[PDB]
């Protein structure tokens, strides 16, 4: 039909710069003066409200993207065809690249971000505003993501159906121990080995010696 | 604004704040302002907090909304660490000068080494006026001014940022004349030679041979521009 | 026909847009995981213009920047003999200090540029890269690409850093810019005594601090090199494991 | 008949006696190591009401605690599907402390009970045994398990300890009943400056003493439950060698 | 004959459990007003006695217990029926069961009483009346026990007669590396009781197993 | 035609404990009254000349032994003869001999004497008498050699010229981290593959029999 679609892809990618852009833009407004002085009650109606929202959110956003994965498994997954699987292997590079994107807002820019943030107060708490958007949002975003993708593998593609990746263990695990100082998931590094292996067996003999050369 | 939130036996037995004055409370950008007043080290200094044989003079304030331009504690001017004795006290000023519009609240504020922020009482001040017009300056050594707020940073983007684009470009580079796919499975299947031969070598032995060049060039030059400077001044 | 791809355009059609996704989707990937672990070791003197001394910040940041620089190596190289490890690595830390230093510490808080800007690694990235290219070795890179990382630190970034470092005199006081700039644009949590700058020693003879500075960077770099070079290598594992 | 047993009664019965001597072997055994390793590192704030405090001891109890619980799972649920091996650890070491402070603090050295009482673990033990149960996974106790344990370290204390910290004055000063206790029943080498309890800092901000600590003790704790739960399995090892 | 005959055990357990409880009691007495003063001299005739006494006597039960077992080590153990293996392992099982309890003794009991006996006494010397009991009675008693489980196993079961089980050998030698700090863990009964089922689960027949047992 | 040359050794042992020795007997001489002012000019006339000459003199001698080797490597050397490996491994034998050598006066005479002269000055420099002959020459000369003897067994033993036997690795290249603060004891293993080529090499018949 079409190996390659990509309008998850871009959905995604939209969706998710277009919300932090929202977020910064906001954090730019409601940072000065809204956000400094924890103990006032302009505090609980534009941060707190956040932080309240966020988390409940965020984990039925990940048992549910959790759930809907293992449901709509594939349950006849060896059967999956070279043309099949050829799509499915794009889709998890697609959920991966997400997963990238992810990781760039909250362990790059959320994260440097509160450094600048700390310049800027003295904490009535460490509940601040880029506490708030770093520890309680853009990181368990990513992770969410990181959980998609792998549910994604194990429940469509049969190298990832039976037995766990274990590069891909870590890569999805990994989130849930950046919580202590505050190891590295660099673990992404084995996943794309193990997706370039696939492709490389589903491209025939011809596709691969003859036709890349 | 966070002193609410530390703990009050703290902030009782350490610094005892007194006679605390703003000259204004308003002020237009770059108009100048001082932060005032004396202070008393408590005499029965609480195990918690280091002794204040190390602590620093600071403007408690929400980013440079005012651009502090001296500071004066125990009759010195005090850019570095200061000793404060436990039972004495000291008298401090903090020349402010406007940079950012709006009502900010303005703390007198001293650190501990051992022991953290202890927060002074502060003042709304309001300023007046537009950013873009803020300026220093500054009188260097060898008698010219600069402006600070922006002196030294078209030198730095020239420089960072071509390099970036060399970065890219070298990346780039390999990745188009080999693929990743194509090497990948090159390499998987044996060759591996194929991806990289000299002259993948001859342009790698270029690029750097440039790029130490360059390093050397833009060393010396800056090294003329510039001839006489100093290490940073701690202590 | 090329099975599983209907036509030859098809064939060359995707491989080239998952060409695209894998360099992308790695390029930040390697970045927030470089960025986090290197913004919480090497701090902090990348942050500040008035820690980038003599003595701490070019120690400390070479040998604290080739980690994610060998990982990566580790991970172009063997696998697909591109010779862009370092690079990826270093470009990918640039853009994400620049991207927040300019939109963050600035665009939101209002720090000059000039109290924020990052420490310069691309050069030493290239040396590390080309070692690698030339030699095919990644002892070779581990001895003299490494070596070279720390060297050519404090050179590649002298002339974004010399402006900073002219002398003012200030109440009486000698202060170089950089110190001044600290100064003026109040941190309300930055004492100066918390620095870590070379605060002088009746060891130093000369005159020497820098290229003694360098010189440790480089080979200390020598031994972080080989440890990440290999952790790279566990980390490309493709071991599927049976249980949880 | 059923070789090498001569009757269906000599199989069964034999199973039922063996069953009963595994048990109690492995019953303790996991006792003396776990109680040696724990009173030589979390002491100390076990022995004394008065170290009972909001921030050392729910921080490194827990951590310290979680220990021989993982490594007691790995080995009852890896090759048993016994859900029980946080209590078998937990309750052991509980045990061993009960009997040695009513025993020895105080049957020899005539302490008070309420100066010694050891810290309660069979709350969090069994959230970390359900979890187990529950989900089949050693990743999702490492993680949800040995969290629950941490937050739940404090509250499953509190009815115990809250008696103790109810306010007295003596001679102009305030002193909690447990400070009391310390001071009035004279211990030979415990001076009050040797505690290692919260003493206040410039940088709490409520009000949150104990909450901060409870999760950062359970954040740490599922670094530690991942180490000793391998270390569990290795301590499983059947590996049979050839020399010495 | 009998598979399980527990004597052995119940004899060891009596003869434990009631040796420390007369040293705990005897502790009781003449810890308080005979050991508090290291420097008297009825501390030579109640406590520096025991030291004296101990140390050489499970130094001779150690290495006897060893070599008598090595001497009556079955010289052809893979002959072994399942009958007689299967009554072998439950006397190892027995060896381990009173190596668990000399562990409750040395390792929680006068281990954590020591932790008391220091918040009375500023100590004259380290053989006080806890550190003679822990460091040279119930430690050395506990690591004679192990030495013996050890030999039994090598000496008369073939899965431990050839090669070193692992798991045994830190369980035995592991105890003579507790001494450092003050100043690793010894969790390797783990993998002795999984070597243990492992035979126990081939010498049932298929018949025992899957069906019988379930 | 000879199995065992020995010249090779002799030439090298001569040629080092000599060279050593003028060293030795020059830092008497010059070490006192010469190397105690670093800022004088007699400094840069008896101490800074070593170190600017030797560097250079070093790599350059590093390099020249490295590609002569590999030059006069044997290109056909699975077809070597066991009485030529024999011999070849006796050579190799030699150019360890040396290295012990090399090492004895590196690592053990040349760097506890620095020990020694820390007592009798408190430094110009990191240039002193001793730092010039420790560091920036006994050093670098024992990890010539090194190189050397990898090179060697690399070019003229088939078992070192297919892979990278990792004692000799870790001997060869273990000396440039010793420029920090491991150690390379790397030696143990490559004289146990040296003596599994002479065991083989040896027929069952020299072997159980002859050596009994
Ligand atoms: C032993 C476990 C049992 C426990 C049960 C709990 C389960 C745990 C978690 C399971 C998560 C697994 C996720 C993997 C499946 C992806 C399916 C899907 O939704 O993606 C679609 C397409 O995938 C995409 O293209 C993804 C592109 C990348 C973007 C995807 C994520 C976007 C997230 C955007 C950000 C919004 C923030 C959300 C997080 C808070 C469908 O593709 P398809 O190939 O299955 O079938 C197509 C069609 O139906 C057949 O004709
Ligand atoms: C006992 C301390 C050392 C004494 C000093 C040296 C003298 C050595 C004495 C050796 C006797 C120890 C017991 C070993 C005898 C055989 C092993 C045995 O114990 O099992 C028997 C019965 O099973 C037992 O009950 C096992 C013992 C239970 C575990 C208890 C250990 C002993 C307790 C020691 C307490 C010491 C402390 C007391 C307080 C001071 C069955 O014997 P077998 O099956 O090996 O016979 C086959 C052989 O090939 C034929 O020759
Ligand atoms: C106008 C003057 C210009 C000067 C030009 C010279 C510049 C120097 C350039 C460097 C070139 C390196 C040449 C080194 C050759 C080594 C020889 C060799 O490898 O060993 C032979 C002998 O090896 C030995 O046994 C030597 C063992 C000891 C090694 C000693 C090394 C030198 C020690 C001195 C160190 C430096 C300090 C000295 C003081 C300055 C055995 O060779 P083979 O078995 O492969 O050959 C086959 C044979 O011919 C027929 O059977
Ligand atoms: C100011 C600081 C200076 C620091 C300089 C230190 C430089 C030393 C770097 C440490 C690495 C030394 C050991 C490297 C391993 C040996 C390299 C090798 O394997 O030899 C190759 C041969 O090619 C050459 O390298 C020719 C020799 C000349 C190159 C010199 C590199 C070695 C460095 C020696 C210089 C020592 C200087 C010391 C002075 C301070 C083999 O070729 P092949 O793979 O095709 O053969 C097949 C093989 O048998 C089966 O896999
Ligand atoms: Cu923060
Ligand atoms: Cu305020
Ligand atoms: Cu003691
Ligand atoms: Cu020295």
């Amino acid at each position: 039909e079409s190996v390659v679609d990509l309008r998850g892809m871009w959905i995604g990618l939209v969706l998710l710069n277009v919300f932090y852009l929202i977020v910064r833009i906001y954090e730019q407004v409601f940072g000065w003066r809204a956000g400094l002085d924890s103990f006032a009650p302009e505090f609980q109606t534009y941060w707190m409200s956040i932080l309240w929202t966020e988390i409940p959110l965020e984990l039925v956003s990940g048992l549910g993207l959790a759930g809907y994965l293992w449901k709509t498994r594939d349950r006849n997954v060896d059967a999956v065809t070279p043309r099949e699987e050829m799509r499915r292997l794009v889709v998890l590079v697609q959920w991966l690249v997400v997963y990238g994107i992810a990781i760039y807002w909250g362990a790059s820019f959320f994260t440097e971000q509160d450094g600048t943030w700390h310049m800027t107060v003295i904490r009535d708490t460490d509940f601040t505003p880029s506490h708030i958007i770093e520890f309680y949002m853009s990181y368990p975003i990513y992770s969410v993501i990181a959980v998609g993708a792998f549910f994604y593998a194990k429940t469509r593609i049969p190298y990832f159906a039976h037995g766990y990746s274990l590069a891909f263990l870590i890569v999805a695990i990994g989130p849930f121990m950046i919580i202590p100082n505050v190891w590295m998931a660099l673990g992404v590094f084995g996943v794309v080995l193990q997706i370039l292996m696939r492709i490389h067996a589903l491209v025939g003999k011809e596709g691969v010696k003859l036709l890349t050369e | 604004h966070g002193e609410k939130s530390q703990q009050a036996f703290l902030r009782m037995r350490t610094l005892n704040w007194y006679d605390v004055q703003w000259s204004k409370t308003t002020v237009n950008v770059n108009e100048e302002m001082v932060l005032s007043g004396k202070v008393h080290v408590f005499s029965a200094w609480p195990q918690a907090v280091a002794n204040p044989r190390v602590s620093f003079l600071n403007a408690g304030e929400p980013g440079p909304v005012l651009v502090r331009t001296a500071q004066f504690i125990g009759e010195q001017f005090a850019p570095r660490s200061v000793s404060l004795e436990i039972g004495k006290d000291y008298a401090f000023s903090i020349n402010l000068r406007g940079r950012r519009a709006g009502r900010w609240h303005v703390h007198a504020q001293i650190n501990v080494e051992g022991g953290g922020p202890i927060i002074g009482p502060g003042q709304w001040i309001e300023i007046k006026g537009d950013m873009k017009d803020f300026t220093d300056p500054v009188t260097l050594l060898d008698g010219s001014t600069v402006d600070l707020e922006h002196y030294g940073i078209s030198r730095v983007y020239a420089w960072h940022l071509p390099w970036m684009a060399v970065g890219a470009a070298w990346i780039f580079f390999w990745f188009v004349r080999k693929g990743i796919i194509t090497s990948y499975i090159r390499v998987a299947e044996g060759k591996a030679d194929d991806v990289i031969g000299d002259d993948d070598r001859r342009i790698g032995a270029i690029v750097l041979a440039l790029t130490i060049l360059a390093t050397i060039v833009g060393y010396a030059v800056t090294n003329s521009t510039f001839p006489r400077t100093i290490p940073l001044q701690a202590g | 026909a090329v099975g599983p791809f209907n036509s030859v355009a098809e064939a060359a059609g995707c491989v080239q847009t998952v060409d695209w996704m894998l360099l992308v989707l790695l390029f930040f990937a390697v970045l927030g995981g470089y960025h986090v672990h290197f913004m919480l070791t090497a701090g902090d003197w990348d942050f500040w213009v008035d820690w980038k001394d003599r003595r701490m910040w070019p120690t400390v940041v070479p040998i604290l920047g080739v980690t994610f620089c060998a990982a990566s190596q580790a991970f172009w190289w063997v696998n697909f003999r591109l010779p862009f490890g370092a690079v990826f690595a270093a470009l990918g830390l640039l853009i994400g200090e620049w991207i927040n230093r300019y939109v963050n510490f600035w665009g939101w808080t209002y720090f000059p540029i000039s109290l924020v800007f990052p420490s310069a690694l691309i050069v030493p990235a290239i040396w590390l890269d080309v070692i690698l290219l030339l030699s095919g070795s990644y002892v070779i890179t581990a001895v003299v690409g490494s070596l070279g990382w720390g060297l050519l630190f404090y050179p590649n970034n002298w002339p974004a850093i010399a402006a900073f470092h002219q002398a003012t005199e200030q109440h009486g006081q000698l202060m170089t810019l950089a110190d001044l700039i600290g100064f003026h644009f109040v941190r309300t949590s930055m004492p100066e005594y918390i620095r870590m700058v070379e605060r002088g020693t009746l060891r130093t003879f000369g005159k020497d601090v820098v290229p003694v500075a360098a010189f440790f960077s480089g080979f200390v770099s020598m031994m972080v090199y080989f440890l990440w070079w290999f952790m790279g290598r566990w980390y490309s594992t493709t071991k599927v494991i049976d249980t949880i």
